[PDB]
RNA sequence: GUCAGCAUCAGUUUUCGGGGGCGGAAAAAGAAUAAGGGAAGGUGGCUGUUUAUAGCCCUUGUUGUAAUACGUCCACUGGGGACUGAGGACUGCGGCUUCGUGCCAAGGAUGCUGACAUAAUGGU
RNA sequence: CUGCCGAAGGCAGAAACUCAGAUCAGUUUUAUGUGUAAAAUGAGAGUUUCUAGUGGGCCAUUUUUGGUAAGCAGAACUGGCGAUGCGGGAUGAACCGAACGUGAGGUUAAGGUGCCGGAAUGUACGCUCAUCAGACACCAGAAAAGGUGUUAGUUCAUCUAGACAGCAGGACGGUGGCCAUGGAAGUCGGAAUCCGCUAAGGAGUGUGUAACAACUCACCUGCCGAAUGAACUAGCCCUGAAAAUGGAUGGCGCUUAAGCGUACUACCCAUACCUCACCGUCUGGGUUA
RNA sequence: GCGAAACCACAGCCUGGGGAACGGGCCAGGCAAAAUCAGCGGGGUGGCUUGUGGCAGCCAAGCGCGACGUUGCUGGCUCUUCCUAUCAUACCGAAGCAGAAUUCGGUAAGCGUUGGACCCACUAAUAGGGAGCUGGGUUCCUACUGAUGAAG
RNA sequence: GUAUAAAAAUAGAGGUCUCUCCUGUAUCGUAGAAGAUGGGCGAUGGUUGAUGAAACGGAAGUGUUUUAUUGACUUGUCCAUGAAAUUCCAGAAUCCAUUGCAUACGACUUUA
């Protein structure tokens, strides 16, 4: 709980409304957010009441120049993007700022997957919805609401998930090498009453 | 209520591992695996019984117990004894043709009330058609999923379906005669 | 919170009563003012007894004998409803008569949409016999191999570095 | 790993005024409530929510409703205390306090100790 | 999103108007 | 307003008297027990109410109520039971077991044959022919008019022309194995005589005797 | 002249901590220890029973005049923070002091120190 | 330009003088029946005289009669508005607080504490899943009620003499009772609807048959071992119709709530309350050094 | 090259609300990027309501009423878009539905719903409604559409 | 201190039949006149800078490893010097020209 430049947050298991407000109230606090994996956020409730949520989104447009109606975004990064910006007052330069601090992304792309990615408790389903509940992913209502690049998303992320464990059994199998010096060591247990 | 409980006691079924609501059940005729994800309750394994256990549950919730008692134990039948499922091909005037290609997996069906169309179904996996000779226009699914044979059952009696004739006369079509296991 | 109190109370002495029987009851209340309020209106709806003629002679709070049994009560309650009237009869399993008076109030808020002025307090009586008690949620915790895992487990410091654990 | 609640389970404090301390359920009250002892005279017997208070995984044997006397007595007899302290969490948990209660000079002492530990890195090639 | 075809949120004339005649109906069934 | 399986009535208007009727039962077995002689231990059996009638028409009656209501009237403790040494007697009495009024020999060698029913061993393995179907098997000098039975059967056979015809033999009935429901059903409406009623006469409770045997 | 820091005060105020009484069923509990009673969600023993190779509940005695808990009070006390410094010789009401041009937290802030002056404050 | 006083639906003020009073009160007691008379508390009370402005209306309140599908109309009192800014109810002539000099500090009211938004993603117990949920606000128009949605209750039922259900079986014989008919055997159709047996087989609950026959229940026996059923009430939930461009609990959103109900703390701030400084008005004391 | 005038509080996007008058200013949202050109003229009062009539009697779940029942009697010519309460087309269920043709009902507004003097034809059908013009009858700016256009 | 990269479930995960989680209050790092000048003792390590070469990383590759050569500093431990009156916080394109696949004028499509 400090203050770091950026904060990346795997949203995979959270909870759309939880983690717009909180990561909202970081942007007003003046700290940079990156979003990452946004296709795998869950919203409460089953997924036709969602995709009907939806499909009303889509009925609000202008009678003349629909061009200038309302832009109906179907990623589900831009729907993270739409949730954050609605608990935002964007219309004064103090809103506008904040939005410009929020990184909202599809997938972990390389410049992020190499960095620590916290989550937020309060925005967790597991935690946060009572079990027996039905619920769906953003990625899901997505791709049944015109988004059409789950499929490279997917496939990439199977990539770096092989990466990352490769990358996991290295730094293992170093940390393991270092942690059997550890006893090895003598004043690990020589003078170790302070509780380290 | 507190604790609500279901117990299943296994035949000679060999191995009914449990490993996160993915069951994987193998026994004499072949392994069927299948997931239960879609509901949360204990299964807990003790020599050759398993305990379906629900805490604290609602009915809604308590109703799946049962369910998952029962998909279990139709799992562990099918793979003991198997699943057979026995059409009887029913044509007035015109002799219904059937044909079974890449052993049993894909049935097309022609001349069903003198169609020039060929209805071509896929079966689901685990599921074999064969012809029987015993009797004449003999149709057997056999099997391993119950769910799989008679969903196959579902999908012949539904596309071998008569459209716009007066059903009170015309009794053509393809029905299901007999439901059993295989021993 | 709630307190149990007993409200001993008589009109005031006349030549017509030289000795005016005495009424007691026992009644739960947060303090000693709407416990006497409780008691005057409960002894103008049952004898007519009036606020002004009357006095409360003796107020006591009551602790409870045994806070350190877990026993069961019975509650004998009347409701006052869309007609007006009806009849209630519940069990609380808890160590104190207070405390089951405070459940009974919070579930009956939270189910039948019912307040302290609408809810009065028949009787609370203790049920020491397994077989008397009627409510199978009771007879539920009172079996005696009762055991069951931690249920609504549910778990500033934003931004956790890791995954929660919510389970052993 | 399971933790049921049971008559006898020695369960950790972690909510209100006696946080930390280590009790054992005498009786399960109810669905949201229990009444605990300790043979630690500083805890008395009161009645606790399963919210304020963390299962533990050593379970001993004690009779429904038993006094705090005995309850201290079978305590005792079957070394229920040093034996969650064998555990590796209360090892952790109590490495924790020492450090809470630490202080500068003495965090300069680990300062220098610690950089003794680091100072070896030495790996076999 | 709203999801339904009437507004939940009322007009003020139409807020006012129950408190109108809800109590005119106690004056009529006194 | 609620998930509960729904109750349908009729109007039958012939409501039972339950625990009157078992009260009934009981008056009855005392009457029996305090009944002059003969003593018999037989109520029922997979015969049919025509047979029991028979049967009752050879006595001057046979009434047991609900099994094991009779025992529990008279007592199993001796002090309780009305008869003497009737301890061992209460453990014999189960099933459909009755007195009666009135014979040994007629209840050992008369024994009529009926329809079997289902649980039981068919005598001999049993065939039915293809082709159009037989009432009696072969033994009919067999009307084809069932038609009726073609969609009540669920047997291999088709509706064809009018008379019910099957496709292929389907053996009704096999020596040594249990008798099955749908067994049963086919073979009610042949003439499988599978049975042979029996009675019980191990011991009698004379007034004088008191010798209720258990040969 | 400008801006600061600290100390001792006065007015207002917020937030922690300790000590001590006094009340209730002179808390109720509880512990320890003597009687009797009852049993279980029945332990050892042998589904059924009555502390045995676990114990529980009820009443009484005792340790006792126990503590705790709450309420309440102290003209008992220890800290932390913030805003304000109006008035302008002397009286007055008071406490120490032996009276004392005596001193004092007693009819409204003084004391010490530092930095800057081409900077800082304040105005536009 | 500033200050002070300040209405009206006979008033407010000015001047002239009474009594340091029992002299008055949008008040409450006591006594007699809203009237009158003679203790509480508050206040200094007053009389004649003249002279500006106004004499309207909207909203709600409680007392009645005439009323009707349905609202509605006419009275009396009460206040608010009008001359009134401020906090809250997303915003507002009539809703909840609060009556306003310039400032500093503290504390609140009403309403609130997921984000927009200052304040607990607090604690505790329950209810609810809605393929057009709820935040609504006597839920009053539709409103009378429907639901195999859920949770609680109230009143009657059987139940180790074996409960409900489930499978096995019996479910009969006079009799195809009598008129009725091509053909009707319990079941096209007209009154019942009796009897031998029981533990029970209804002149028969439905299907079906030209007629039959066959199956089923409603009625009993075998196995099986514990609770089960019926009628009502309460809360939430669905439904109880509504159209015409995009769409609104204020928005985003929220489902162990950020919805509904209660309980307990903590917290947020109005021009309101408290302490202080200052400005002005009024009132009172003193002032020939 | 010459060169006006009317008009002018200030201006200029829409949706829902702002008790009304909803407006452009206020509330909550969609949105929002200089400078311009040529066109065309748009912009200067119940949460009502719907499909089932009036009088009398008999019940009677229940609280003198009493529900359903039950019985008694006499304006037209062209135009953008939206709603479904669907005439046709698509797919379904029921019916003496043998076939053909057809009736009713469900999802369904994607796409059509004409030509002539209620009449007579065509058509698969000629379904119902919401938000520039003429006849007989009384004695600037903004929008829309195209066209350029400085700029990281 | 601009320090920290598996994945997945939560009615289960991972490690060697056994063990661990039950939160980062953790781990890495952390002295020095803002990091000075020397002396030893102990280890071949750490910080690594500079270059020089290998491999890897394409989702926005914002970088990663591997080294090599060296120049450094090497708190690992133990000693000696100086700090202060900072004496109480602060090469292209376009115009002119041309074209007619375009065109009110711009623009466009060609030539030049």
């Amino acid at each position: 709980s400090e203050f770091q430049k950026v904060v990346v947050i795997d949203a995979k298991g959270h909870l759309l409304g939880r983690l717009a407000s909180v990561v909202a109230k970081q942007l007003l606090g003046g700290q940079k957010v990156v979003v990452v994996r946004c296709e795998e956020l869950n919203i409460s409730g089953h997924f036709f009441r969602n995709k009907l949520k939806y499909l009303a989104y889509l009925r609000k447009a202008c009678r003349y120049n629909p061009s200038r109606g309302a832009f109906h975004f179907r990623a589900p990064s831009r729907i993270f993007q739409k949730a954050v910006r609605g608990m935002l007052p964007h219309k004064t330069a103090r809103g506008q700022a904040a939005l410009e601090h929020l990184q909202a992304v599809e997938g972990i792309p390389p410049p992020f997957d190499k960095q620590k990615r916290v989550v937020v408790p309060a925005a967790l389903r597991v935690l946060r919805l009572k079990p027996g509940r039905k619920y769906c992913t953003v990625g899901r209502l997505s791709s049944e609401v015109g988004w059409k690049y789950n499929d490279i998303v997917a496939k990439l992320e199977e990539r770096r998930k092989v990466k990352s464990a490769a990358f996991y059994q290295a730094k293992l199998a170093k940390q393991k090498k270092i942690a059997s010096a550890k006893e090895a060591s003598p004043v690990n247990q020589k003078l170790s009453q302070f509780g380290y | 209520d507190i604790y609500k409980d279901e117990t299943l006691t296994i035949p000679k079924g060999v191995t009914v591992d449990i490993k996160a609501r993915n069951v994987t059940v193998t026994g004499p005729r072949g392994t069927l695996k299948q997931n239960l994800r879609h509901v949360d309750i204990e299964m807990k394994k003790q020599g050759n019984t398993i305990k379906f256990i629900v805490w604290h549950g609602s009915r809604k919730h308590n109703a799946c117990i049962r369910s998952v008692y029962s998909i279990i134990n139709n799992m562990i039948i099918g793979v003991t004894q198997g699943f057979r499922y026995k059409m009887r091909l029913v044509y007035a005037h015109f002799p219904i043709n059937i044909n079974l290609t890449e052993n049993g997996t894909v049935v097309e069906i022609r001349n069903f009330l003198g169609e020039r169309i060929t209805r071509v179904i896929k079966c689901l996996p685990g599921v074999t058609v064969s012809i029987s000779s015993a009797v004449k226009d003999e149709i057997i699914l056999e099997g391993n999923s119950l769910e799989n044979v008679s969903q196959s059952a579902a999908n012949i009696k539904q596309i071998c379906n008569v459209r716009n004739k007066d059903i009170r006369k015309f009794l053509d079509g393809i029905y299901v005669s007999e439901r059993g296991n295989i021993e | 919170a709630l307190k149990e109190y007993q409200v001993v109370g008589r009109k005031v002495p006349t030549e017509h009563e030289p000795v005016p029987k005495l009424f007691r009851m026992r009644l739960f209340a947060p303090n000693e003012s709407v416990a006497k309020s409780r008691y005057w209106y409960f002894l103008k709806m049952i004898n007519k007894v009036k606020k002004a003629t009357g006095e409360i002679v003796a107020i006591n709070e009551i602790s409870e004998p045994k806070p350190l049994k877990a026993k069961v009560f019975g509650i004998w309650i009347r409701y006052d409803s869309r007609s007006g009237t009806h009849n209630m009869y519940k069990e609380f399993r808890d160590t104190t008569r207070v405390g089951a008076v405070e459940a009974m109030y919070a579930d009956m808020a939270a189910r039948h949409r019912a307040r302290f002025r609408s809810i009065r307090i028949l009787k609370v009586v203790e049920v020491e016999k397994k077989e008397d008690v009627r409510r199978n949620y009771v007879k539920q915790l009172l079996n005696p191999h009762l055991k069951f895992p931690l249920p609504h487990r549910r778990t500033k410091k934003v931004f956790a570095p890791h995954r929660p654990s919510t389970f052993y | 790993f399971k933790r049921y609640v049971e008559v006898g389970r020695v369960v950790l404090v972690t909510k209100g005024e006696y946080t930390g301390k280590l009790a054992v359920i005498v009786d399960i009250v109810d669905h949201k409530r229990a009444l605990i002892d300790s043979p630690c005279s500083e805890f008395p017997r009161q009645v606790i929510r399963y919210g304020s208070v963390v299962l533990t995984h050593i379970v001993m044997k004690l009779p429904r409703g038993a006094r705090s006397g005995i309850v201290a007595k079978k305590w005792k007899a079957q070394d229920v205390c040093n034996k969650w302290a064998s555990s590796a969490w209360a090892k952790k948990l109590e490495a924790k306090k020492v450090r809470s209660q630490l202080n500068d000079f003495d965090r300069f002492a680990v300062m220098r100790l610690k950089k003794q530990r680091r100072e070896q890195v030495n790996v076999a090639v | 999103v709203s999801l339904k075809k009437k507004s939940k949120r009322r007009t003020t004339r139409l807020r006012s108007r129950i408190e109108k005649k809800a109590a005119e109906s106690k004056r009529k069934q006194k | 307003p609620k998930s509960r399986r729904s109750k349908v009535l009729t109007l039958a208007q012939t409501e039972k008297k339950g625990h009157e009727g078992k009260a009934a039962l009981f008056s009855g077995v005392q009457q029996s027990l305090d009944s002059f002689d003969y003593m018999w231990i037989f109520d029922v059996t997979n015969m049919r109410n025509t047979y029991l009638k028979r049967i009752r028409d050879d006595w001057k009656r046979i009434f047991m109520g609900k099994t094991k209501v009779m025992a529990k009237a008279l007592g199993h403790t001796p002090e309780e039971e009305h008869a003497e040494n009737v301890s061992k007697l209460t453990k014999l009495l189960h099933g459909a077991v009755g007195l009666l009024f009135t014979v040994i020999g007629y209840f050992e060698s008369f024994v009529q044959n009926d329809f079997a029913r289902a649980g039981a061993v068919a005598p001999f393995t049993h065939v039915i022919p293809a082709g159009p179907v037989y009432s009696r098997a072969g033994q009919i000098p067999l009307t084809h008019t069932l038609e009726p039975q073609v969609r009540q059967l669920g047997m291999p056979t088709v509706l064809k022309n009018g008379v019910v015809t099957l496709l292929a033999d389907f053996p009704l009935c096999t020596e040594g194995q249990q008798l099955d429901s749908r067994q049963t059903r086919l073979l009610k409406l042949f003439g499988i005589t599978a049975a042979e009623f029996k009675v019980g006469l191990l011991g009698y409770y004379s007034k004088k005797g008191a010798s209720v045997e258990f040969l």
